């Protein structure tokens, strides 16, 4: 039997590589953390350092408040009782304000107003955060690829709890922070607009999600069978092809009628997925406002 | 008909069976015994897919569809039209994913690399099998499987799920869902990185596998590093699918009731089980 | 309606992405060559993209693809048949010759750098502060081939300084010289390193490095490659 380089067989360490530097302000860099012999069987064993700018704080700060505001209220419902808390942990839920309030900011604390608070923070913490991944990429004079891909999500997120909700007139159309509740919220939304198996921008999103699990499953299996040729180094194969990428290639082209490259395969991917939340943000964005039943429209196509 | 660097490879060998007999190409397509096989099965299949569309009385694809043998047949033979074909059409579909897997193997041998690929692939095979071979035999009835159809199999999913109410509650199916989510978040990145390392701001030198790392670390205080990621991925997926196949082999055989119910066991725990307040008191 | 519109228009958007994608993936390997290396008739439906330029680092230059395709070397292979798509016999010894599974590429005779500009791949004994931090250390351990005979021993491990990772095992052969082996192709155990790929007697054949403290990209390929090839040409002894 052979080595499947799934986990390394030997670990090795050296000092801490405090990372490149370029324009980055090393002042906001943190001190390095410890090395785990754990992650080490899988990937790096090095933890840290971490760049916490002003933005890094903001985002994280609102990040908690958000997460906290949800805690308080869960504590309220459990009647300040721990065991309860631990028992009904999943059924608790901070629901949006009521349909009557529509899109107003008067909603009484106990009915929506605490749900608004929490969202307010989540926004800020999601946008400020996106933002960081920009700058960091900039401090690295690197491709805003990442900063873009992420947006793709913020997309779906933005529709799911702000765009769509503003288009149906009321806060009561958004999702509630809850573990089982939102689960259902989904289910209902499915039934409330014909069946979603029909909404095509949903049939599509399925495709990609699925697709990303098909692709990624490949790229990895692949890279792995051609590491014994220093293939993991996709970067330096790009700039100076090796037998790694050649072999990566011919296997697929002798298999499925074609092939990618080492830079390329990375663009397939990137999209293959960026599109799950893209097609989506649409799909949902349409059901109800532009199409009240999806089965129907599966008959007329208008 | 060949890539610029294709010739220095096309040597003979790599055959698991038949020797050189089928050791050759056709278009950029490798062949081998299994190349053939998946041809045999595929065709034979596409054909019995045409007989049921006539026996069905239509040639619109979205409409075409072939159905399992109804519950009444059990786990035995069924008249063509009512399951019979569905049965041979599955056989074929099977022999062709399998063949298609082995051929891949021969390739990993002529190209002398890893078996990571077909291996990986063997999972989606499994996932398939569960559907048309495992779950059914335990629930004792072919019928329980899905219908090969463009929308009919969708409805096969829609009703089967709801047979257990909201399916979100089947927990094994929560798991499966997480992976199908991260995985994708993964590829999302790998691709954003690699490419944000490889296509820097205009005017600068390619970046380095070193820059990649620094990113994340300065972003989420950690890097799994280029080999790991590519390992992470293999897992995120194979798992995501390992589990699905799981939450289905259990639905109807060991848990068949309301899924959402299952979850009582937790709230119905001695200590807190009674206490008043919350949502279950 | 707005929904029909949007669903078509996406299709269009989707087609065009496919394009862009497909092309982008041809900056290498393309154009196709006939079985004698002369351009091909049918280049398919997709065109060669307009060349793009990579500004390599550490002044090592520029890369521009699509570029002028060159194997840059001799291929000891000949047709076994009259018509196309057949195998291509190895005139001699595929191992030495650099063909098939053993094939190796003409990549710069330079080594991979890290991002600071100092040699990416170094050998432990010179790697400052680098030690084995976990697992069965193979240093001093005996190397056994596929025929089950000893062939040398381990004297050092080379490591990816930046990615703190292990990629090779400097092996000292019977004749006092060393050969590098591909981690990913060895199976360290309790009392021995076991290489399935090669048998004792071919260990020598493993190509050598000019510098003992660094290895050039071109150099890695030749090794691994040779190593690989072992899987199929070394089988009559394994
Ligand atoms: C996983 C749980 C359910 C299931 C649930 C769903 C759900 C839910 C959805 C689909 C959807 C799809 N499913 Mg399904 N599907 C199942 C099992 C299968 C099997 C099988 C052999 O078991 C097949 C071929 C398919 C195929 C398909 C696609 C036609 C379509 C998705 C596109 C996609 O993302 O592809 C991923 C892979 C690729 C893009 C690769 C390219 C290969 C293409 C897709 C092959 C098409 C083959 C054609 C159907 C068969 C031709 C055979 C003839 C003999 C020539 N499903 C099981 C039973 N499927 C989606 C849909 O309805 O879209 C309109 C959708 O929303
Ligand atoms: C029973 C209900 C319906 C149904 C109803 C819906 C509904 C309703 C929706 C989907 C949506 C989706 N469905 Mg569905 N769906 C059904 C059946 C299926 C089947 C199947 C095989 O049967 C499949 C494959 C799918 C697949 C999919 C996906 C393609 C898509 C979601 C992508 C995603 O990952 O979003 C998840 C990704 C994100 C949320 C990314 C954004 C990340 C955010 C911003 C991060 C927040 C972080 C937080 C602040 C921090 C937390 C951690 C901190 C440490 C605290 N559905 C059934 C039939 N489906 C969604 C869609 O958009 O459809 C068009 C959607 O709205
Ligand atoms: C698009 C379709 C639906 C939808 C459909 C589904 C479906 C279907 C499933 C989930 C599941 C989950 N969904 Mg959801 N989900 C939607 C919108 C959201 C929103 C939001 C702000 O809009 C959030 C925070 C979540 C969050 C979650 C997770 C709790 C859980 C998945 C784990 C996972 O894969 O993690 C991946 C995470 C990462 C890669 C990031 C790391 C973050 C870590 C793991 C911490 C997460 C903490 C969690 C969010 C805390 C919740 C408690 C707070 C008090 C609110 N969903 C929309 C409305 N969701 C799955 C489940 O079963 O859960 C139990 C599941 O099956
Ligand atoms: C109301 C319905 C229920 C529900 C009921 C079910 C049920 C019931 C099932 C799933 C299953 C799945 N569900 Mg669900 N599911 C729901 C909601 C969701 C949501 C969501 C966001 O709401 C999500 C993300 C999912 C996600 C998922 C997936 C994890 C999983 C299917 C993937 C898989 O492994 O396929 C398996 C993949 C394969 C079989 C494909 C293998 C490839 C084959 C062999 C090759 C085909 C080749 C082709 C014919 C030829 C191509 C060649 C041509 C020339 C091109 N569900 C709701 C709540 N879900 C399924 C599962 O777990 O399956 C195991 C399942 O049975
Ligand atoms: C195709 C789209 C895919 C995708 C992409 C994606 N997600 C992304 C990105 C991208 C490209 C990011 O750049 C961003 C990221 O940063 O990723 C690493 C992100 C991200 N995707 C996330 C989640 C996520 N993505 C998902 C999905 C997907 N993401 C898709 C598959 C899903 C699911 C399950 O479908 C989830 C849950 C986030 C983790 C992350 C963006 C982070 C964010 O928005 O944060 C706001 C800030 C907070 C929540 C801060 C507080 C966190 C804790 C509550 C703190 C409390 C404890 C701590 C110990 C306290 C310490 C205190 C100190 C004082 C000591
Ligand atoms: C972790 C599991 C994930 C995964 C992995 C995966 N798929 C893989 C591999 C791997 C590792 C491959 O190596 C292999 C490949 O080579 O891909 C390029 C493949 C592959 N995954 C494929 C499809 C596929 N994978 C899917 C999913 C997934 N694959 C998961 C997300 C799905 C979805 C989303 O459901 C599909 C459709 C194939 C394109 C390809 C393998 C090629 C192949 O099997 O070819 C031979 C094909 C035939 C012989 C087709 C004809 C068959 C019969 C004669 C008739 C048709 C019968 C069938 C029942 C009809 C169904 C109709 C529906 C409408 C109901
Ligand atoms: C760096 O490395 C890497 C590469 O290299 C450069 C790669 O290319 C790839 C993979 C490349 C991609 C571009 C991914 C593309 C995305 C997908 C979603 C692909 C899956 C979809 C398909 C439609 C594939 C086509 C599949 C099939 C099965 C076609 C089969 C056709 C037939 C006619 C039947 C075959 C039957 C027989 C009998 C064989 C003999 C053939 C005859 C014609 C006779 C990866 C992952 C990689 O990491
Ligand atoms: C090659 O390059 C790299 C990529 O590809 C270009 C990547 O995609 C990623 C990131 C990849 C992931 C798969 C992480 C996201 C997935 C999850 C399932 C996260 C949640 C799971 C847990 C078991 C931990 C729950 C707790 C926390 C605090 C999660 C916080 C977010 C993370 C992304 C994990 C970081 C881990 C630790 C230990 C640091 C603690 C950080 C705090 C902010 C607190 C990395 C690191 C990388 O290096
Ligand atoms: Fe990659
Ligand atoms: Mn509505």
């Amino acid at each position: 039997a052979e080595y499947q380089n799934i986990f390394s067989q030997v670990q090795v360490r050296g000092p801490a590589d405090l990372g490149m530097t370029e324009d980055v302000n090393l002042a906001n860099r943190s001190g390095v953390g410890p090395f785990s012999t754990l992650l080490g069987w899988f990937g790096n064993a090095q933890l840290g350092p971490i760049y916490l700018g002003s933005l890094g704080v903001l985002s994280l700060f609102s990040g908690l408040m958000w997460f906290f505001t949800i805690g308080i209220w869960f504590w309220y419902q459990a009647g300040w009782n721990p065991a309860v808390f631990l028992r009904d942990l999943f059924f608790f839920s901070l629901e949006p304000p009521a349909p009557e309030y529509g899109l107003s900011f008067a909603a009484p604390l106990k009915e929506g107003g605490l749900w608004l608070i929490a969202s307010f923070f989540m926004f800020v913490a999601v946008w400020s955060w996106w933002g960081r991944t920009y700058l960091r990429a900039q401090a690295l004079g690197m491709g805003k690829h990442t900063a873009w891909a992420f947006l793709s999500a913020i997309w779906l997120w933005m529709v799911h709890g702000f765009i769509y909700p503003i288009l149906e007139g009321s806060w009561s159309e958004a999702v509630p922070y809850g573990i089982f509740s939102h689960l259902d919220w989904t289910n209902n939304f499915s039934l409330v607009h014909g069946n979603l198996h029909y909404n095509p921008f949903h049939g599509l999103s399925i495709a990609f999600l699925y697709g990303s699990a098909l692709l990624f499953a490949m790229h990895g299996a692949t890279i792995l069978a051609v590491s014994r040729f220093g293939g993991e180094r996709e970067l330096e194969q790009i700039a100076d092809r090796g037998t790694a990428a050649e072999r990566a290639a011919l296997f697929w082209r002798w298999t499925m009628g074609f092939n990618a490259t080492m830079e390329g395969i990375h663009r397939w991917a990137i999209w293959m997925a960026v599109l799950v939340t893209l097609t989506g943000g649409i799909g949902i964005l349409l059901s109800d406002t532009v199409v009240d039943n999806w089965y129907v429209w599966g008959q007329n196509h208008g | 008909a060949l890539l610029s660097f294709e010739r220095k490879y096309r040597v003979p060998g790599g055959t698991l069976v038949g020797g050189n007999l089928f050791d050759f190409w056709v278009g950029p397509f490798y062949v081998g015994f299994f190349g053939v096989a998946t041809f045999f099965f595929a065709a034979l299949g596409i054909i019995l897919i045409a007989w049921s569309a006539v026996l069905q009385g239509t040639w619109n694809p979205q409409l075409i569809s072939v159905y399992p043998p109804a519950l009444e047949y059990g786990l035995g033979g069924a008249p063509l039209a009512k399951g019979g074909l569905w049965q041979i059409i599955t056989i074929c579909a099977t022999g062709a994913f399998v063949s298609w897997a082995l051929r891949e193997v021969e390739i990993c041998r002529k190209l002398g690399i890893g078996y990571h690929i077909p291996f990986a692939f063997a999972f989606a095979i499994l996932a398939y099998l569960t559907h048309v071979l495992f779950r059914p035999v335990m629930m004792g009835a072919w019928g329980y499987a899905f219908p090969y159809g463009i929308w009919t199999h969708l409805d096969w999913v829609s009703n089967t799920g709801y047979t257990y109410g909201n399916f979100h509650y089947n927990p094994a199916h929560m798991i499966a869902i997480s992976f199908f989510f991260t995985n994708a978040l993964a590829l999302a990145l790998h691709g954003a990185l690699v490419l944000s390392a490889a296509n820097p701001e205009k005017g600068k030198e390619m970046r380095t596998p070193d820059h990649e790392d620094t990113f994340f670390r300065d972003l989420v205080g950690y890097s799994i590093g280029t080999l790991g990621i590519h390992r992470l991925g293999l897992l995120l997926s194979l798992s995501a699918v390992f589990f699905s196949a799981l939450c289905m082999i259990i639905t109807g055989t060991i848990w068949f009731d309301q899924w959402v119910d299952w979850w009582q066991w937790w709230v119905k725990l001695p200590w807190w089980a009674n206490i008043p307040g919350g949502i279950n008191g | 309606d707005l929904a029909s519109l949007a669903i078509y228009s996406f299709w269009i958007f989707l087609a065009g992405l496919i394009y862009y994608l497909q092309t982008e993936n041809m900056r290498e390997g393309y154009p196709l060559e006939n079985e004698d290396g002369t351009p091909a008739a049918n280049q398919g439906p997709f065109p060669l993209p307009k060349p793009k330029t990579f500004i390599l680092p550490h002044g090592r230059g520029t890369l521009t693809v699509p570029g002028p395709e060159s194997e840059d070397r001799p291929i000891a292979l000949a047709r076994t048949a009259v018509s196309e798509g057949f195998p291509h016999a190895p005139t001699g010894d595929p191992m030495k010759d650099g063909v098939g599974p053993a094939s190796w590429v003409a990549r710069r005779d330079l080594p991979e750098l890290d991002g600071h500009g100092h040699n990416k791949i170094k050998p432990m004994k010179a790697a400052a502060g680098f030690h084995v931090s976990a697992g069965k250390n193979p240093i001093g351990l005996p190397v056994r081939g596929c025929d089950l005979e000893i062939a040398g021993k381990v004297v050092d491990i080379w490591v990816d300084i930046p990615e703190q990772m292990a990629r090779f095992l400097e092996v000292e052969l019977k004749d006092g010289s060393t050969r590098l082996l591909p981690m990913q192709m060895v199976k360290v155990q309790s009392n021995r390193v076991h290489v399935n790929a090669l048998s004792s007697d071919l260990f020598a054949g493993i190509p050598t490095i000019k510098s003992p403290t660094e290895v050039t990209l071109l150099e890695e390929d030749k090794i691994c490659g040779y190593v690989a090839g072992g899987l199929m040409y070394a089988a009559p002894k394994r």
